[PDB]
């Protein structure tokens, strides 16, 4: 359900790319541990103000192919409801019925 | 002095002449408005902004976090 938080994530890859690639260890090399005498100054510390959206810890996916409210399922790129479908048709390979 | 109870004269008699301006005291803050409280900050009675000692390491410029091989 809800397509505004499938079409946010869809925006979110390129914009990942563009804005966080050049800024990853960035925040470390300038302010935390690998500052090491080197930066932590007011001069060096404004560089960091364009990624904010592009962050992985904004990067929750959920169900690749239609959307879905929480409940994903990293290993499928599905959920819950739409694996059970899939199966039920026999699209999903592999698949046992646990008994043992 | 009265009849039945006299003043004294065992401690309380000796030394009329002290003060805090006339003579040093190892006090100081007795009027009303010169008091201490011990006040440290909260959550900054130590240090929180703090230098890294669970988590400093020697200097490096990567992208990400024990990558390794990818």
């Amino acid at each position: 359900a809800k397509q505004s938080m499938k079409a946010r994530e869809v925006k979110r890859v390129a914009l990942a790319d563009k804005y966080f690639a050049k800024r990853a260890e960035l925040k470390a090399i300038i302010s935390d541990v690998n500052a090491s005498d080197e930066d932590r100054w007011n001069a060096v510390l404004k560089l960091q103000t364009l990624p904010r959206d592009s962050s992985p810890s904004r990067q929750r996916n959920r169900c690749r192919q239609t959307g879905r409210p929480h409940g994903f399922l990293r290993k499928f790129g599905l959920s819950r409801i739409k694996v059970r479908e899939a199966a039920m048709r026999g699209e999903i390979p592999g698949l046992k019925k646990a008994s043992w | 002095m009265k009849k039945d109870i006299h003043p004294k004269y065992e401690e309380i008699t000796a030394s009329c002449s002290c003060g805090n301006v006339m003579k040093i005291r190892s006090t100081v803050g007795h009027d009303l408005n010169l008091d201490v409280c011990s006040k440290c900050h909260p959550f900054f009675t130590g240090k929180q902004r703090d230098v890294a000692t669970g988590g400093r390491v020697d200097r490096f410029n990567k992208r990400f976090n024990i990558p390794g091989s990818k």
